[PDB]
């Protein structure tokens, strides 16, 4: 009923005195098949639209000047709309799992307190806090090697402190050269030790490395491992090392590349959350996300004129909830406190009148979704993978897996052999840049330009490569894939007009939280310059 | 029956913190939020209408001052045209745009590649470090349009991007064989 039938397409693409070509009848037969697939899965109907589209391209490619092409190109558009009609019309229950991830170190009390808000008002959801029991020391290894590399760099600035050369850019660049040397020293140590004794777990190699090379005490380390393991298990800990579909899957080596080699826990977590959606299904949430505020809680308080965006208004309300209900101790109030007396009292009045936390934060209840799709959060009108919904084994969850494989294949195939010739950071980067230029074309040049900062990720201002390799960009890839009947699209040019079809409902989340503004993996120019003055002031004063 | 939409690859370049992301996001989606820089997807696209002709714009923002020539080069291969952004309250960022102009010409191998110069943060007039006359003289001396813009107030944001489409179209028409 949504898509044209055979007779409609036949009159659409009618050409007088022209033979019905075999490639044309193949489209008609396939479209007739599609309208009799009453009994089939959503995924089988989608695969059929893929065939129809593919047969239509074959026709257009065979008879490049055919009078039918204008109607077949409009038929192709109708296929894309029919993806969305198929998506919207056949919903399936979302598994009642809230999935969070905290890996690489001990879960913080602040993460717990956010998770508790979700747990408290979703008593019909199972809560998972995914952690890696083999890798509690990655955050200590990263912090130690960055501290060591900073110390070395600040000392090398001994008596050039007030020169113009020795600014924040000079610091982070020379510290990055030292980090690369150190990071490779560890990576080559991990690779050698794993090869020799494959029964070694990551933390066994990391703690030996920290005591050998950085004179850390193996007993504080062992006590930290014990403390960290007990804290997550007390708080819905779900060990990655018991995740068998993940461990024997296509991308587990990429997860360990980010975890062990890159010390990019956000990158590792980007990959794990795809395996979570594909193999288990449910709702994924970054630990800095809070539940959707009950739409009726503050209906009687007018947004003051001083508050000029929805983000600022949500932040006011979250701060108001936390100041008066104190659900999350130490939750800031610096924004709420600037509101007028009359408005502050209005928030206090409404919050004092509520007793049930489920009247403050909105329970998710029953969620349903297309078996085709992963839903994704929006921030400032662009997608962000900090919140996802997928039924187990969704078509998109598989497209996301292929996105990660292809992107890391281009990256690892290109940068790996350059890293292996054992030159320093600057030599490695210039050679990497030249290797990237040699494989660039119009289709992939955007991607190619965005992965040059890979070795800087976590250590240097505006190193945003993770977005491109494992984060929001793979979802733009997978949505483009679904809507163009393609796979592993590397040109992720797509309009929000299409992406809004996959939006995580704004009503089921609060993104404007205190922790969301403090990214754990990247930092901008201003943060780097603030870091530099504190690094210097501490090293000397 | 009208000609199929053109697709243009535009690259927004300039120092880190000058407001490249803020301008781009304001242009695509008309959002600006102080103190809120979510790590969103950065493959910005928009359908545009310039002088009544639609165009698909893929917009690529650069990261920071990139040290390695090989990496900076990949950003410049990608651009059919360049939004060259500095912040009016930051003479050092204005110093950087003079350097990026040289590189763009070097990599495209022209004297006249489609470039539009933007002094961003016109809202911060009280803290100006580059006079309007000095910036617009830099524009006039290189035959590129100059816009003082504010991503915060959405001032001249559409106008600057739209002027860059005009310059790209005009340059591409002049480049048709024989040049
Ligand atoms: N007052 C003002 N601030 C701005 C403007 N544009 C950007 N900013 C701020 O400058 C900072 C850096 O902006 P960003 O877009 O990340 O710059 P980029 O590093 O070039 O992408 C952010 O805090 C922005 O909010 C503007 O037009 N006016
Ligand atoms: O030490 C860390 C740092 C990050 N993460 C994971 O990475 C996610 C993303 O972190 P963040 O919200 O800082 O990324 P952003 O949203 O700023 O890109 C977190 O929710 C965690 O799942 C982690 O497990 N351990
Ligand atoms: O919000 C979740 C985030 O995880 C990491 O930060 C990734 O870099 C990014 O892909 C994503 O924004
Ligand atoms: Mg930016
Ligand atoms: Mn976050
Ligand atoms: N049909
Ligand atoms: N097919
Ligand atoms: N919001
Ligand atoms: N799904």
């Amino acid at each position: 009923m949504s898509l044209v039938n055979r007779k409609q397409l036949e009159k659409m693409a009618n050409v007088r005195f022209r033979v019905q070509e075999d490639e044309y009848v193949a489209i008609l037969d396939a479209l007739e098949e599609y309208h009799n697939m009453s009994e089939n899965t959503v995924v089988e109907k989608y695969l059929k639209l893929k065939d129809i589209n593919s047969l239509t391209d074959t026709y257009i490619d065979t008879y490049k000047k055919s009078g039918r092409n204008k109607a077949l190109k409009k038929f192709k558009e109708y296929l894309v709309i029919e993806i969305l009609e198929l998506k919207n019309s056949n919903l399936t229950p979302v598994e009642k799992n809230l999935h969070f991830i905290w890996i690489g170190g001990q879960i913080n009390d602040t993460a717990i307190n956010y998770i508790n808000q979700w747990k408290d008002v979703n008593s019909d959801y199972n809560v998972n806090v995914f952690y890696d029991s083999n890798a509690f020391l990655i955050n200590t290894l990263k912090k130690t090697i960055i501290e060591s590399a900073s110390n070395d760099t600040l000392e090398s600035f001994r008596e050039n402190l007030n020169d113009p050369e020795f600014n924040h850019t000079a610091f982070f660049r020379k510290r990055m050269q030292i980090i690369y040397d150190k990071q490779q020293n560890f990576i080559n140590y991990y690779k050698a030790q794993k090869e020799e004794n494959p029964d070694l777990i990551i933390d066994d190699i990391v703690k030996t490395y920290l005591s050998n090379e950085y004179s850390k005490d193996i007993d504080e380390l062992n006590a930290y491992i014990e403390e960290s393991l007990n804290k997550v298990t007390e708080n819905s800990g779900n060990d990655v090392r018991n995740f068998e579909e993940f461990k024997t899957g296509e991308v587990f080596n990429l997860y360990e590349q980010e975890l062990v080699e890159r010390w990019n826990l956000a990158g590792a977590s980007d990959i794990l959350r795809v395996a979570i959606l594909k193999n288990i299904g449910g709702v994924y949430l970054d630990v800095d996300m809070l539940p959707g505020i009950h739409p009726d809680l503050f209906k009687d308080i007018n947004k003051p004129d001083s508050v000029k965006t929805a983000v600022d208004w949500e932040e006011m309300q979250l701060e108001a909830i936390m100041k008066h209900k104190e659900y999350i101790p130490e939750y800031t109030s610096k924004h709420f406190d600037t509101l007028d007396e009359e408005v502050q009292s209005s928030f206090e009045s409404v919050l004092a009148s509520k007793s049930d936390k489920s009247e403050i934060f909105l329970p998710l209840g029953d969620i349903e979704v297309s078996p085709l799709e992963v839903k994704i959060a929006f921030a400032k009108g662009s997608i962000i993978n900090q919140a996802l919904i997928s039924a187990k084994d969704s078509y998109c969850s598989d497209l996301l897996i292929k996105q990660i494989q292809n992107r890391y294949k281009i990256l690892n195939d290109t940068l790996g052999p350059i890293i292996s010739q054992g030159n320093d950071f600057n030599t490695t980067m210039n050679n990497f840049g030249e290797s990237l230029g040699a494989i660039a074309n119009e289709e992939n040049i955007s991607f190619i330009a965005k992965i040059g900062s890979y070795l800087r990720v976590g250590f240097y201002p505006e190193a945003n490569t993770t977005i491109t390799l494992s984060g929001p960009t793979i979802y733009a890839g997978a949505y483009k894939d679904l809507l163009t009947f393609k796979e592993m699209s590397i040109d992720t040019s797509i309009l929000s007009s299409e992406l809004r079809n996959f939006e995580f409902p704004k009503v089921n989340i609060s993104q404007a939280t205190e922790q969301e503004k403090n990214s754990l993996w990247q930092f901008n120019e201003e943060r780097a310059k603030i870091q530099f003055e504190e690094y210097k002031k501490n090293y000397f004063e | 029956d009208p000609p199929p939409s053109e697709t243009h690859k535009l690259v927004v370049v300039g120092g880190g913190g000058v407001g490249k992301s803020a301008l781009t996001i304001q242009f695509i989606q008309s959002y600006f939020v102080s103190d809120y820089d979510p790590n969103i997807e950065d493959s910005y696209t928009k359908i545009c209408s310039v002088d009544g002709i639609p165009a698909r714009l893929d917009i690529l923002d650069t990261a920071g001052q990139e040290e390695f020539g090989a990496m900076r080069e990949q950003y410049m291969r990608a651009g059919h045209g360049f939004l060259l952004v500095f912040a009016i309250n930051d003479r050092q960022s204005f110093n950087e745009v003079g350097k990026l102009f040289t590189q763009i010409l070097r990599v495209k191998d022209r004297d006249d590649f489609p470039v539009v110069l933007v002094g961003n943060k016109a809202d911060l007039e009280s803290q100006r470090q580059v006079p309007r006359s000095e910036a617009s003289a830099f524009g006039a001396s290189h035959h590129v349009a100059y816009f003082e813009a504010s991503a915060k107030l959405r001032l001249n944001v559409d106008e600057a991007f739209e002027q860059l489409v005009r310059a790209v179209r005009k340059y591409q028409e002049q480049e048709l064989p024989p040049s």
